């Protein structure tokens, strides 16, 4: 960490919104954006696990204070209706997002603009994971910028600085 | 033969406009005639030039200018003779992002000046019972860079008014979008509607290949045989200002070398200051043209 | 039959041009017939013709020539009997690039002689109080290459003005387009507006199988039996030239061969200098036609 | 360099700006274009790299004086959080440049039109490499010409003199 | 060679023009359009050289005496620098091509109406070819046909004297 101070950030990471407010929704079930090897430890039971992967789409206006990003979410359980059901539940939580806050450990309240959908589910053939079920869905969702002003300045001085 | 050469395809000069930062005036505001200060060579405006803020990026500006002509014939001609031209009128729309004073003022047209925020932030921008025709002073400058001399064009105008606004989107996909056109007119104190100008150290390079004016084909340093005092006296540090043939300064530019620096030492800046009495050449080349010059010093 | 004789699709002089080269001059410049010299076979212009520049390579020029006629009938006909016409204007629109001296003139109606640059660059352009009807000189040239031949062809016309100017898009994608439309005007010094011309050493070669005059059939030198000096006297050196039944010089292109270089040597140029005193053969051909010549050499 | 001396430079190379304004800006972490053969030697951990690679995508035109190339931009370090945090600053330098200026050691100060956005961030599956983290990014970016004359007459006098 | 002798030529072998163009504008690096054995031989140090190889896309008019194709520049040297440079120098000298001549060893001089631009410089990464760097990128050169006359007529009267 010798980022340099003057800035502090630029995006939201909404992944890690999505994942954190999924882990305080149901805390009994763990979810990520990773493999624990303490879930891959045991196949036959496995705790049911919500993972989002980022994806190329859409684009992002500096301007607008807009961005948005094909996020997906890939669900894993140790059967097909829970996993259908875990499914449901994360549409019906992610669907009607329209103008929606959450508050993540850092400080900063994120805001969801509108979490669309463009694939729908999938049910991957069981490869390297057999007794696992696992549904992939993509969504388009749109999040809003934290801090919009331009770091023009403090590149020009330092550009006069090193050189002139 | 050459055809190259009678087709004249420079392809250097063509400047292309990169931030368009349209200021905004009152029409208290006296329109200045020039965007160069003439003292350094930089960039100055008087006081009262507002920016608009940021336009569109995708879209951008779209001036237009339309011309109205008629045409006048009574005795049998197969073509108009004597065609004259009635309208010129100007008209550019630009979007609008950020939400303040000025972009607000010119949306409403209004003067919201003895309007005070509440305690708690509460504002309101009330339209006019009547819509005053208010007008406002227009400046759009665009900015091209060629090495450390970068271009300065801008699009002067000392009247402009609101001819139309366009139907705005506020939906869930885009920022609030003001893209109000407007038509410039023409004023009365000064003599002129729309005005090209050209400025910027990098354009004095190129104003002889685009013609205007002369080439520039002679130089000379104005100063003849200055003399300077070795003691910090009125006269101990002189400026040099060479001239060329096109009535132009060539200072910033053009770099002096001195053949002699125990007796004066000149910098790119054109200083003469003076280490030893005596006499001392000095060389002003940018990258075709020598001109020799000397100085004394003396106590 | 033979269908592809009388279909004469020849699919060989159809020129395209190339460099579209639109050449500006003011009204005071007198307008020139041709755009080849009768000296040399070369091009050439008279002075006052400047370039504008580069026009739109994606796009390119598009001329339009409108025709507006009128029917008559009175007398109950199913068609109309002598059918006029009444307007043949023709309007051309090209963009531009680089902003230089006749650019600016034509976009801004002035004369920006009386105007100077100031001493840091800072140059204004001053639209006109009154709009001028100024009237400009234009020559629109083409250019198609065959061997070391090539083909020029050009829309000459003598008086052309503007028509409107379209809306330019300024943004950050693309540099300042300047794309005018300019509707020709009817000359009345000359007595012609718009005027189709081809030249160039290539045209020659497909005259005749483009129709115009007749048929190159017949050849011969003009000077029957030269008589050259050996010495470097006034007659040492002779030019030959011959000449087709088509009334058009072919010296550039066909090559002479001498049968007796002893006597007298002529290389393409068609030079007769003469080595010895002597009769020599001179054989002239292109690719079909052979002529041949009898040249005298004494001292 | 053996190149002809009446000809200097046709374009800018914009990556090399890139790397060279990046590397002024935090000379702790080094940038380039490259895979060193010092920063292979360790992967456990790994000093974190911007890694500038051109990609097809942008027409161009020399009578405008305008140039674009979909440059990517891909990160690479040790930390999942560290790799995000480094894009996001990556965004926040790039996105916001509307006509910039930064000069190279060879001389001349190029000029940063515009920066676009084709693809999102693309956490790529550790395949060779598996501690370190990867996110790759694609920037639509547009640059400056530095010379725009056009060399017709040179070469025609060389083809004059050669064949004639 | 026992081509009939009515039949010269079609079209100009525009790839042909190029490295005959660019070998006599720098005899000391050779261009071509194969790989020669010499060059091949030594890879350590490689002499720079420009190789052009025709791609699909663009159509063709007889009627209108056009031709064009999506000829490709792949420059091969042993530093990114050089090539960069050398494919700088390329596009120099072949984009601002807008009418211009140049004559062949075979007698006729060629037209090369316009050489457009498709896709960017590729950074192809070194596969079979190590030590050498590699640039590759796609141009739309449109050039201009020798002769354009039909030879129905030979065909026609070859057909009526074989069968009537």
């Amino acid at each position: 960490v010798v980022l340099p101070d003057w800035y502090e950030e630029a995006f939201v990471n909404v992944e890690n919104l999505f994942i954190d407010m999924f882990t305080d929704l149901l805390p009994d079930y763990e979810s990520g954006c990773w493999a624990p090897d303490d879930w891959l430890a045991d196949e036959i039971e496995v705790k049911p696990t919500i993972w989002f992967f980022r994806l190329p789409g859409g684009r992002v206006d500096w301007d607008g204070r807009k961005d948005e990003c094909q996020l997906q979410v890939m669900v894993v359980t140790g059967s097909r209706d829970d996993s259908w059901r875990l499914m449901d539940f994360v549409r019906a939580m992610l669907l009607p997002m329209q103008g929606d806050k959450y508050k993540m450990a850092d400080g900063y309240t994120a805001q969801i603009r509108c979490a669309g959908e463009v694939a729908g589910p999938q049910l991957l053939t069981p490869g390297q994971r057999i007794d696992t079920r696992v549904v992939t869905a993509t969504f388009k969702v749109s999040v809003s910028m934290k801090s919009a002003k331009n770091y023009k300045q403090k590149l020009y001085e330092l550009w006069q600085a090193l050189r002139g | 033969t050459d055809f190259y050469t009678i087709k004249d395809a420079q392809a250097d000069l063509a400047i292309a406009p990169l931030n368009l930062t349209v200021l905004l005036a009152p029409y208290s505001t006296t329109p200045a005639t020039t965007l160069e200060s003439p003292t350094d060579g930089s960039l100055a405006i008087p006081p009262g030039y507002k920016s608009v803020g940021h336009f569109e990026k995708q879209a951008g500006l779209t001036l237009g200018n339309e011309f109205d002509s008629k045409d006048i014939e009574a005795y049998g001609e197969p073509e108009p003779i004597r065609t004259i031209i009635n309208k010129r009128t100007t008209t550019f729309d630009f979007a609008m992002y950020q939400n303040q004073r000025n972009v607000l003022e010119l949306i409403w047209t209004q003067d919201f000046s003895n309007i005070q925020p509440s305690e708690f932030g509460g504002i309101v921008l009330e339209a006019p019972k009547v819509p005053k025709n208010i007008y406002y002073r227009a400046i759009l400058v665009g900015m091209d860079d060629r090495n450390d001399r970068p271009i300065w064009l801008y699009w002067l105008m000392p009247k402009v008014k609101l001819d139309k606004l366009d139907n705005q989107t506020l939906n869930d996909d885009n920022v609030i979008e003001y893209k109000p056109t407007l038509k410039a007119f023409r004023d009365d104190v000064v003599g002129y509607s729309v005005a090209q100008g050209f400025a910027g150290p990098g354009w004095r390079d190129l104003v002889a290949t685009a013609g205007f004016g002369e080439a520039l084909t002679a130089l000379t340093i104005t100063p003849g045989s200055p003399t300077v005092t070795v003691a910090t006296g009125a006269s101990h540090t002189a400026q040099l200002l060479v001239e060329g043939d096109n009535g132009i300064n060539y200072t910033p530019d053009v770099v002096f070398t001195s053949s002699a620096p125990d007796k004066a030492s000149v910098s790119a800046a054109g200083l003469v200051t003076g280490v030893a009495a005596g006499s001392a050449t000095i060389t002003a080349t940018k990258g075709a043209l020598t001109a020799t010059a000397t100085v004394t010093v003396t106590a």
